[PDB]
């Protein structure tokens, strides 16, 4: 058991080269049991399988991609990498990496995909990076409904996706409303988060939330106080 | 001796 | 080398789902079922044509006929609905994913839309910018219009709105934003989001 994590999402531009890489915890890079598996997804399109590198070179690409990409190991870091070249909109996608183990002496596999990170999201675009401007959602008597009452944040004109929220550092998770974003007609995201909680909890517990917007490298805590 | 897709594809 | 699925089946809970895959090469390589929900990475729930992995519904089951092999779920769950992939492999060693199936379980209960509409905020304003924010959430199915007045008369310039998407509890989620200057926020008496969904509406007001 390994755990993946890819490397954070954002921009390319077209024509260049697209590089993303795997942090693998739990076991060595260099051991040759592991398959290393890139997987992508254009968004509402069908996955892809990209290829697989093993630590001696052998390899496993795509045919329709091999003479594009080039899969590859950073020992010291305990990572595999991923290369592609000469990107188009095309590229943009979901890219997950994952393993897949052999044991010498095995001889029933069942999961061609043993472990697996959860994606990052690569966008081809020759736009500009924006970080968001956030704003709070007051709850007031308005935004009050019985026993519960409505915060949120506004997540205002980003680009690109994705944007991710918590509140108070992920401790609160009951009541957090999911939005998908709004795609504007100026090229820019905004999307809305939301929490219920108790009417009577507003004077006393801080809400804070989290938002995240790694392609512009910027994080955002905005006190979200009543009205 | 099998390798990958052996164990996973080949009938 | 191309492992063909169908595009979509559109399926009633409780009825029988049926998802092919074929390709030339199924006599000879295994075909894994993948599931996935939400643009996760996908879950195994059929290996080796026909067997069921450990923690898999037993509703769900797989057959081979050479050249095309079945995914069947029996009793279909609101939870079944889903994207789903084969996996095979050609004779010459690339892993191949079909193109996916769309599994629609229309006919779950009905939810009726949860309405809040956020005024501009004081931080907003005073940076000259004003946003009105309907958030509709816990609906289904996601089929909605929504429509924006200024006082009582209809407004569409300014507005936004999201296609609504199935969130973590299967219910659809939308929102609706109306920028405005701030003088133009505080000049009228109210502004209003209209949700209708299914023939009926909701309607939530704010004023400055």
């Amino acid at each position: 058991q390994v755990q993946l994590q890819e490397s954070g999402p954002g921009l390319v531009q077209p024509s260049q080269t697209l590089t993303l890489t795997c942090t693998v915890s739990g076991d060595s890079i260099s051991n040759e049991d592991y398959h290393w598996t890139w997987i992508r997804q254009h968004p509402g399109k069908g996955l892809e399988w990209m290829g697989y590198l093993q630590y001696s070179g052998n390899t496993n690409y795509n045919p329709s991609l091999k003479s594009r990409m080039t899969i590859s190991v950073d020992t010291s870091k305990n990572q595999f990498s991923l290369r592609l070249n000469s990107v188009t909109a095309a590229d943009t996608a979901v890219y997950f990496c994952a393993t897949s183990i052999v044991l010498t002496g095995m001889s029933n596999k069942i999961q061609p995909f043993d472990y697996w990170g959860q994606g990052t999201l690569v966008t081809v675009s020759s736009a500009s990076t924006k970080g968001p401007s956030v704003f709070p959602l007051a709850p007031s008597s308005k935004s009050t409904s019985g026993g519960t009452a409505a915060l949120g944040c506004l997540v205002k004109d980003y680009f690109p996706e994705p944007v991710t929220v918590s509140w108070n550092s992920g401790a609160l998770t009951s009541g957090v409303h999911t939005f998908p974003a709004v795609l504007q007609s100026s090229g820019l995201y905004s999307l809305s988060s939301v929490v219920t909680v108790p009417s009577s909890s507003l004077g006393t517990q801080t809400y804070i939330c989290n938002v995240n917007h790694k392609p512009s490298n910027t994080k955002v805590d905005k006190r979200v106080e009543p009205k | 001796r099998s390798f990958i897709e052996d164990l996973l594809f080949n009938k | 080398y191309e492992l063909t699925q169908p595009p979509s089946v559109s399926v009633s809970p409780g009825q029988m789902a049926r998802i092919t895959c074929s390709g030339e090469a199924l006599p000879k390589k295994y075909a894994y079922w993948y599931q996935q929900k939400g643009g996760q990475f996908p879950v195994l729930v059929i290996y080796k044509d026909t067997e069921r992995p450990s923690g898999i519904p037993e509703r769900f089951s797989g057959s081979s006929s050479g050249t095309i092999v079945t995914l069947t779920i029996s009793g279909v769950q609101p939870e079944d609905e889903a994207d789903y992939y084969c996996l095979s492999a050609d004779t010459s060693g690339t892993w191949v994913f079909g193109g996916g199936t769309k599994l629609t379980v229309l006919g779950q209960p009905k939810a009726a839309p949860s309405v809040t509409l956020f005024p501009p905020s004081s931080e907003e304003l005073q940076a000259n910018k004003a946003t009105l924010v309907c958030l509709i959430s816990d609906f289904y199915p996601g089929a909605v219009t929504v429509a924006w007045k200024a006082d009582s008369s209809p407004v569409k310039a300014g507005v936004e709105t999201t296609t609504p998407s199935k969130q973590s509890n299967n219910k659809y989620a939308a929102s609706s934003y109306l920028s405005l200057t701030p003088e133009q926020w505080k000049s009228h008496r109210s502004y209003s989001c209209q949700v209708t969904h299914e023939g009926s509406t909701v309607e939530k007001t704010v004023a400055p």
